[PDB]
RNA sequence: GAAGCCAGAGGAAACUCUGGUGGAGGCUCGCAGCGGUUCUGACGUGCAAAUCGAUCGUCAAAUCUGAGCAUGGGGGCGAAA
RNA sequence: GGAGACGACGGCGGGGGCCCCGGGCAGAGUUCUCUUUUCUUCUUAACGGUCUAUCACCCUGGAAACAGUUUGUCUGGAGAU
RNA sequence: AGGGAAGUCGGCAAAAUAGAUCCGUAACUUCGGGAAAAGGAUUGGCUCUAAGGGUUGGGCACGUGCGUGCGGUUAACAACCAACUUAGAACUGGUACGGACAGGGGGAAUCUGACUGUCUAAUUAAAACAUAGCAUUGCGAUGGCCAGAAAGUGGUGUUGACGCAAUGUGAUUUCGUAGCCAAAUGGAUUAACGAGAUUCCCACUGUCCCUAUCUACUAUCUAGCGAAACCACAGCCAAGGGAACGGGCUUGGCAAAAUCAGCGGGGAAAGA
RNA sequence: GAAGCAGAAUUCGGUAAGCGUUGGAUUGUUCACCCACUAAUAGGGAACGUGAGCUGGGUUUAGACCGUCGUGAGACAGGUUA
C-alpha cells in the first residue's frame, strides 16, 4: 500500500533518486551531505538506523533487518545491480560525447 | 524542583527542556508521522498539569 | 476472552508463574431486520397530506414481529413527551 | 402411571437433501491452434418386511502402582475397566 | 499545477485512514479495561521445500474358521487412500500488488449523563425519562392500597414483612520543597460508555488564492399529451401631489408591430 | 500657495471624486482594538425616518437543566443546549 496515492506524484512528495543512491553508496561525502540536509532529532530512531539501499530511516534495528527481507529492498538491490540512469548513459544513447581538448 | 518532575513523569537524565520533552514524548507515545516526537503536545500536557495541580510546586513565604 | 479444567516450574503448605483448553458477557466491529444523527442534500401545486439518497444508531437483548384477547373519553394507556 | 406436554443459548456427533471431485454409456457445443475436452440425463415415493444403528439397562468379577474417558473433567466398592 | 484552512460565525463539505500477517503500544483505571491506543514493517505471479492424517495386517503346540496354553512389543514396519491449512526458499514483472469491490482518520484536554435502554408518528434524540444501588413512611387481615351507582360486587389475593404500597435520591468512590493522624488510601481533578456540547495538534485536501475541464440527467427544439397557483383594471421613468403613500392626477423626459432564451430589481408570490 | 522649506523628508492650506483605497490575528464579546504589505490603506448615502436574495448574533413557540423570586401553577437579574 501507498499512503495518499492521489498526490504521490507531487513535487512535495518526491523521494531520493537512484543515481543519488549510487553516488551515496560510492562516496560517503554525498551521503553525509544528505545527512546534514535533515534534522537528527526528527528522524526515525534518531537517524542511527538508516538504509542507504532504500534511502529510508527506521525506528529500530529489528525493523531494518525486517525490511531487508522485503521485496522493496530486493527491488532496490536489483535496480542498483542493473545500474541507475545518468547523463553519461543519456549521451551514449544518442552517440554524444564531450570534447575537452 | 527536579526530583518532583522525576517522580511525576518517571523520567530522568535530561540536560534541557527540549530533551525532557523528547524523552517524555517517546515514553508516552506522543509521536507524529514517522515516530517524530510530539513536543508541542507534550509541552501542552506539561503546562496543563502544572496549572491543574498535578506537579508539586509552590512559592516559599518570605522569612520575617 | 470470565468462571471451570489439563500439563510443567516453584513454594512446608496456602498460594505464585508459564503454555494450553473452555466459551461467559443487558461486551464489541458488522450483513439482514428495527430505528432515524447529519447534509446551506434531492423533493417543495412531490413518487409521497412526511417520500428519495448518502451518512448514522443498534444488531443475541430492556431485540424485532404476526394472529387471538383485555383496557373506552369525567376514561384508558403512558421507561412522563 | 405414562403420553399428549413444552425456555433460550453454545460447541460436538449421526442421518437426509444440496454443493464439489473422478470413471463409464449416450447426446450436444468448441475445434486458426490447444483441449482423451466443456456441458447435459444417469431418478426411486407413501406403505411394509428384514439386518443394523449414541443413551441406557442386565450377567460374571472386584479396582491404588487408581483406572476409564470428552473438543469441553466427568464417572466408578451405591461396583468402574 | 504551486501553497495547504490564508476560507468561514464555525474545517460545513470533501479529502485522507481502512482487509490481513508481523513488531510494538502511554497516561488514567472501579485492575475488568483503555487497546484496532499511539507509532512502524510487509502483501502480486511462478517454481519448489518442509510440517500437520485415515484404513488394513504379527509367531508357535494341539483340537478343529474359531478355542485354549503359550511366546513379543523395532508394526520404530509394509500396502492402500485422502484433503485443507501453516511456515520457509529461489526466480520474476512493476508507475500500482486488500491493484475493482470491500473497508477505523488518529491524538491532547474540558463540560456533561454512571453504563445497555426509552419518548415528543409529521420541526427539538438531549444534561429529559428509565435503570440497578441507597434512604424514608404505612400495613399482622374485622388490615393497607384500590375499583364500582349498588350488589350475597370485584382486584391486589394461587398474596403475609427476604412481602405489598407510596415517596425522595439515583452505579462505584466521596458524603513539610513535602508534616501529622487515621484500616494501601486521604478521593468528586471519579474509570469505561456516548449520532451529547467546546478548544487545540498531526495528517489531509478546490474551504480559499482562482478558477478551469469532463460525464449523465434535465433545462433547449420536435411529435403526442397537458395542469395549477394567481388575476378590480392594468403595467417605462423623473419632480410635485401638507395628512412623510402613488400606478391612474399635474409638469416634463419620451414613446413603433410581433417575438424566443435567461434573470431575480420592482409589482405579484409565505395553508403570511 | 505658504512655512528655516539648504538638500532629503515633510507641515498647513487651495482646485480637484479622473483613478485607487489591501491581506490577516483576536468571540472567557457592545467583536472592537492590534499586525504587516502598500502610493494610500479617506469618510459617507442609496436599508437602519418599519419592512420576502443567502447566512451568523438582538431573538424569544413546543423538549431540557442550573441561578433568583413565589406555598404553587409559574414568572424572571439571568446562564446553557437542540
Amino acid at each position: 500500500g501507498v499512503f495518499a496515492k492521489r498526490t504521490m506524484t507531487k513535487t512535495r512528495r518526491r523521494l531520493r533518486d537512484l543515481d543519488q543512491i549510487e553516488r551515496d553508496l560510492r562516496s560517503p561525502r554525498h551521503l553525509q551531505q544528505y545527512k546534514e540536509t535533515k534534522a537528527a532529532e526528527d528522524l526515525p530512531g534518531l537517524g542511527l538506523y538508516y538504509c542507504i539501499e532504500c534511502a529510508k530511516w527506521f525506528e529500530s534495528e529489528t525493523s531494518l533487518v525486517g525490511h531487508r527481507k522485503g521485496k522493496p529492498h530486493k527491488r532496490r538491490l536489483k535496480q542498483l545491480k542493473e545500474g541507475a540512469y545518468t547523463h553519461e548513459e543519456a549521451m551514449a544513447a544518442i552517440g554524444y560525447r564531450i570534447d575537452n581538448g | 524542583k527536579q526530583h518532583h518532575m522525576e517522580r511525576t513523569y518517571e523520567l530522568r537524565g535530561w540536560k534541557d527542556h527540549i530533551e525532557f520533552l523528547e524523552m517524555l514524548a517517546r515514553k508516552s507515545g506522543r509521536l507524529l508521522k514517522g515516530g517524530e516526537p510530539d513536543v508541542d503536545g507534550v509541552a501542552k500536557q506539561v503546562l496543563n498539569d502544572f496549572m491543574r495541580g498535578k506537579i508539586p510546586w509552590f512559592t516559599p513565604a518570605p522569612e520575617p
